[PDB]
């Protein structure tokens, strides 16, 4: 007589996935919910460029390491950008006081612009061109940090500085600092004149006082000696008050700083793509919705959660046969 | 599966058929061809649609920033958060490829699932008024129009008009 | 459904029974009237009262105190906190909305399969003596008073007593 | 279960039956004995094998070094460390609990599958030729051998073998 | 002829499930997991009272803030509350070192108890009723922390103090002192009489010593000057050595102290509600058995696994259609 | 007419599992994936035997107290076990600097010899026989920890010291020195001459000076002073430079170290036991390729995830009826 059948689906498909009780079993369609592609580029997260340092860390960009490339206005920034050993860091050796929690504040930064707060012509007591070093060398010539000044005794005298700085703007300022150690006894007097010298940093919080440590050190970039920053955030209308005989490495220009956000340094060498993203790693950005992910741990923004898988094969046809 | 329906009776899969997931199969004298049941995929394209968006949309996703900001004399914090990513990780990866694993299973069973429910459909529409094969095919006691087989597809079959008719081959055909 | 039987053969729901969860309903000479079974329908309940219960005690607790103590000189910390709070809100998230759609489906099929095999159960008692009419109903091809209704709803159906009289009403109507 | 095999209408545990899982019993005239069928009990032993294996393989493991490593003065940091543990401890138990408990339930529900299949397999492999006792087992309409069992237990018997002469002996009990 | 039938239960059902398969389900009974609810107050943690500092941080509270209050009502306490900006921490402007382990060992103390141990009679050489501050205000007056003695030169002399303490309690002692930092030279004389002073604390594990730093710093609640307190643990048969001829904040009150458990502070405006609890959040108590909740994430106790969820309602009943 | 059934497997088995809607089940075959059992022993770790202090601490260890044992030449270790409270750990009181950090990164270390980098023929005019001290005693006489030489005046006389070393291995050294706390006035001269000193240590890294804290103290192992003992990691080719005019705790050896890995310290008693695996706990090892364990908490190496539960029993067989 008559017949009628019931069946399903089949087409060419080789496409697999697995399941709890049977391995390598062949579907109709499937969808595969790990991302594992990215554009490999640097974008902008929201919409806001990263702040790019090419070789220079942020304690050479901050202070005017003079290999660094000149401060180029980056009013905003999601993110910074450093290599994984940035060559131009501290030209004259030394240390940069509480750097990591520095660098974690500017991370990601709303509002920052340069200005100058104690011009080279406050100084009529010290010689202020004179603070030059060849472990610092702009043109092959001996230089210096651009952002702070290296005050050294005139006329054979060092007189005590006394200065204050009224932080008069509507934002808050991050002032940097430093103190010279000197070699020896000699070199010392050579260029400060007082053989027992300190620095005194005042404002309404902070409370410090510096000593030279003269001692015998390795040679690091050809010198002994080494100069130790600091640095504060100054709050409006709040003032910072110096005071010292010797050794001091004084601020010339600070930084208007509005943050707004958290973010953390990438160490890539990877380009800028003039891109935009949500969700971005050290080898390229992510455009996904997917739910897991195993390009890279160490990503910024809104991401898919990290994995250690190959592939995520959901079913969504019919077992195929051939 | 569990249902027996995709590796049990019906041991084929049309590959002819391209315009649906489940279907019929009719043998008449007015020809052959292939027909697709629009409700039982529906069903079924729906159901897997929703459980991939689910999968996908109950993940919640915030904005966080990982980096290695630790320095060489907090290599015990840097170990703290050390452990905390692979725990993460192997939670994630844990949990995702054992949701895959088992979700594959409901899937591979919601498909074998359909099938019987659509072979007891047809079934119970002809009753005695036709005759299992033992292939997920049915062979009829009487002719069947192809308006006929688009009403068992529909759901709409008429069983006393064949009744009368398919006695004079069921129990005369001896 | 994945046994079709909510949605499949059985097509409504019965606001007149209010007694339990599945149960039955005859239409013989007597009247008409609802009734559960007692023993599937605790069998039932029990079942999502364990799966409520193994949800909830399963889960283990400790005490923990969580507060802000970190100082504005410790922001790296305090963000390692939050990557640990913000990854732990995640995985409870994304565990707990997928363990509500899964068991819930889960949950939805039981019922499917207990009615399911509430019908299989009289299907294979009455036998030839009734007629399924598809809906979820058999016609009764015999008298069957309340108390062989009963008989039917508590398992102890008697074959050879209607086994000659519902062939009077098979093959002599014609 | 849910499909109603080994606590529906067969309910019965083979206490006897120690060769396999799915079997049969049969009872014709040269004797009666047991017999399991290799397919479909090979098919359970590897499912339940790589469930079992897909549990412990799927699990990442990474070298981990736990110990206590701050002192009095970093009580805070020590905190946020046993924070840390202590919510993965939650997250793993929780996680091992439920997906023993859920598993479980899938377990059972597919040797509850199973034994259903191996019944509609017999089923469709004698039809009318036989009739259905109730409690899982078949009342043959004709005189079955030892050789002729097996033509059932590996699914190859025919009409050819049995079309008319199991409807004497079905219409001889009227 | 006669008919039976299988069926399922419908009723009144209005309440939707979602399954992974399916979305807006309704059916005929459900329940959620996911708590929501909390009484509104702060409550006692296992039987034990929280100690409610008003609007007193800790700081102000140990050292005795004039505006704090001056007598321990508790001897032991589950958990602190604070206010998040409290009024009244340190009148005199200055730090308390290792501020924030010290709160987190005070957040659950199972005994404590002020004690003197330096009676004012201790200083019959020096000035002790000299030391107020316009800056600590108490009744329109100057005052100054009532648990701690600044001590002052008496008839232009500041003889050196040798003064040592035995702890003879059989418990720890929570032990405070500080150092102040004079503005100037001229007003180091006035207070002190030595122009080069030194503050030295001695146990059998703490080796301190201190110099003023003077130096010009901006005014704090109307001061310039600053005052460093620092604390230790004396514990029981142990001595504490006090040396100074200075700037020294002499401890009069001492804190027996018990600690058997951990906790940490909870920043709430709520108030206290005479209720008992075992888990606690900011905004309110809970009392529930369910494994999920989404009220708070500072929780302190035996708490359900916070989620960002809005409902998480388990099917229990069958499916219902109207 | 002929019969044939269906049914399955029972037998006498009284294995119970548990599944989400009932309980007390009893089944055929079940299997547990709950890892319980440990050997009882201290094993190595990966091929790599531990470094077991018996009752030494690291510091006493490393800086060689004499009440401890000698140094027995471990080339290489997988990780430190330390006891909850060793009995010798500083002879002299004191402390060492970065401890923690110190211990952290000695957790495991590929290559260890202790080498002289000073002799104490360098000290021709200092006396090099007189650092000693009863805190510090072997064999009834006093004595000090063996790898550092406490300096003493010669002839009424300390002449200031002016050493620097070449660290000319391939290998970074640990190096290890000391700074002695006088008790007051006249013991600084008594065994120093000098009145006002200093040490001063430098590096391509380190700029470090360091004064006497002179100060009255309680009596620790019979002595009121105390020595705070510093280290530094001193790379190939680089050199520490040493001045100091008294109170110096000069180093005689150093330690060539090679790093790899890491590891951390494990608190236990339990002996040795010729054993090897690759996961670690304070109570004994565990051999097995489960998931889970509820063994230990603090383990060391590849192990199962820790769990709170005394079973996790995954049902294989079919649900059995007696
Ligand atoms: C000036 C100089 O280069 N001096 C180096 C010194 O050179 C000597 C020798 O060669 C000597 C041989 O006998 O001859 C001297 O010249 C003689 C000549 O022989 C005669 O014929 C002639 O008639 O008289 C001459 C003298 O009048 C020649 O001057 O050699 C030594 C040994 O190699 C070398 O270290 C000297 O180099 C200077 O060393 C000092 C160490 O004290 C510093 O490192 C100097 O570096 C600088 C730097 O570039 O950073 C120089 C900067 O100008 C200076 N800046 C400031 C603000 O002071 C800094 C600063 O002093 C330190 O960094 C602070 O610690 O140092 C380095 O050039
Ligand atoms: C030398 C000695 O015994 N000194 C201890 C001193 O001894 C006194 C008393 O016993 C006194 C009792 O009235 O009698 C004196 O003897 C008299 C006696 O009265 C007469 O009967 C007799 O006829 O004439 C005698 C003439 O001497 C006796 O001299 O007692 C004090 C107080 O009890 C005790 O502290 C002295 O012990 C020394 O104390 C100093 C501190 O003052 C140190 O701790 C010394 O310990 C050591 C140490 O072992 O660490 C000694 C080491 O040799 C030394 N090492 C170096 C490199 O200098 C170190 C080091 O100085 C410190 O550690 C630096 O901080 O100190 C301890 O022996
Ligand atoms: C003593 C005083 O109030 N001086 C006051 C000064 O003199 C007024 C004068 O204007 C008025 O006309 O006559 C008055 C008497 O009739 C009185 O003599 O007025 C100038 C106006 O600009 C004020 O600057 C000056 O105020 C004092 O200045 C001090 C030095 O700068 C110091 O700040 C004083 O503050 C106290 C304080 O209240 O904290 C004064 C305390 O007694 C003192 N305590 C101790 C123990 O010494 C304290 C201490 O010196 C510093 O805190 C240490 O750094 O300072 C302030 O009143
Ligand atoms: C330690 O000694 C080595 C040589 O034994 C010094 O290394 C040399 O340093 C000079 C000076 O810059 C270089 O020109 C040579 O190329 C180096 N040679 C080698 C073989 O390294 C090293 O500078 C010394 N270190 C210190 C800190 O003085
Ligand atoms: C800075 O200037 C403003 C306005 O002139 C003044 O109110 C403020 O007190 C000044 N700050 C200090 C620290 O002197
Ligand atoms: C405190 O007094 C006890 C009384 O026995 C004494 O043993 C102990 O040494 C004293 N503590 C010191 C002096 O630090």
């Amino acid at each position: 007589g008559d017949q009628i059948c019931i069946g399903y689906h089949a087409n060419n498909s080789t496409e697999q996935v697995d399941t709890i009780m049977e391995k390598n079993v062949t579907v109709t369609h499937a969808q595969d919910i790990l991302e594992k592609t990215h554009n490999g580029k640097l974008c902008d997260l929201n919409g806001v460029k990263p702040l790019i340092l090419k070789d220079c860390s942020v304690a050479g960009w901050l202070l005017g390491n003079p290999m660094c490339d000149e401060f180029i206005r980056v009013p905003e920034w999601s993110y910074i950008v450093e290599r994984a050993n940035p060559a131009n860091d501290l030209c004259y050796p030394g240390s940069l006081n509480d750097y990591e929690e520095l660098k974690h504040m500017l991370s990601r930064i709303n509002h920052f612009e340069k200005i100058q707060i104690i011009p080279k012509s406050s100084w009529p007591n010290h010689e202020t061109s004179l603070g030059v070093s060849a472990a610092c060398p702009y043109q092959g010539a001996p230089s210096f940090f651009r952002n702070v000044v290296w005050l050294i005794k005139k006329n054979d005298a060092y007189p005590t500085i006394k200065i204050s700085y009224n932080n008069t703007n509507r934002e808050d300022l991050l002032i940097l600092w430093g103190i010279h150690h000197s070699n020896n006894a000699e070199e010392q007097t050579n260029l400060y004149k007082n053989p027992i010298t300190y620095i005194s940093v005042g404002t309404s919080t902070l409370n410090q006082r510096l000593a030279p440590k003269i001692a015998t050190r390795s040679q690091v970039n050809g010198q002994r000696g080494r100069m130790d920053f600091f640095w504060t955030i100054l709050k409006p209308n709040d003032a910072i008050h110096f005071e010292s005989n010797g050794n001091f490495i004084a601020p010339e220009y600070a930084y208007k700083i509005v943050k707004k956000g958290d973010s953390t340094i990438m160490k890539s060498g990877v380009e800028y793509g003039h891109c935009n993203t949500k969700c971005q790693t050290p080898v390229g950005a992510i455009n996904s919705s997917m739910p897991f992910h195993n390009i890279h741990p160490l990503t910024i923004g809104e991401c898919p959660k990290y994995v250690k898988s190959n592939k995520l094969v959901l079913a969504t046809g019919l077992r195929n046969s051939p | 599966g569990l249902f027996g329906a995709i590796a049990g009776f019906i041991e084929g899969g049309w590959q002819g058929m391209v315009d649906g997931w489940y279907g019929y199969h009719h043998s008449n004298e007015q020809g052959s061809g292939y027909a697709a049941d629009k409700e039982s995929t529906q069903k079924a394209i729906d159901g897997v649609t929703n459980k991939v968006n689910s999968i996908i949309d109950k993940m919640n996703t915030q904005f966080e920033a990982v980096g290695r900001e630790f320095n060489n004399l907090e290599r015990r914090i840097e170990n703290l958060n050390k452990k905390m990513e692979d725990g993460f990780l192997d939670v994630w990866t844990y949990n995702a490829e054992l949701l895959v694993l088992m979700e594959n299973e409901r899937t591979l069973d919601f498909h074998d699932s359909n099938v019987k429910n659509l072979y007891d459909k047809v079934r119970l529409q002809l009753r005695d008024n036709a005759k299992e094969l033992g292939n997920g095919c049915f062979e009829f006691y009487h002719k069947c129009d192809n308006e006929c087989m688009e009403s068992v597809r529909n759901g709409t079959y008429d069983y006393p008009q064949y009744s009368e008719e398919a006695r004079l081959k069921r129990e005369e055909i001896s």
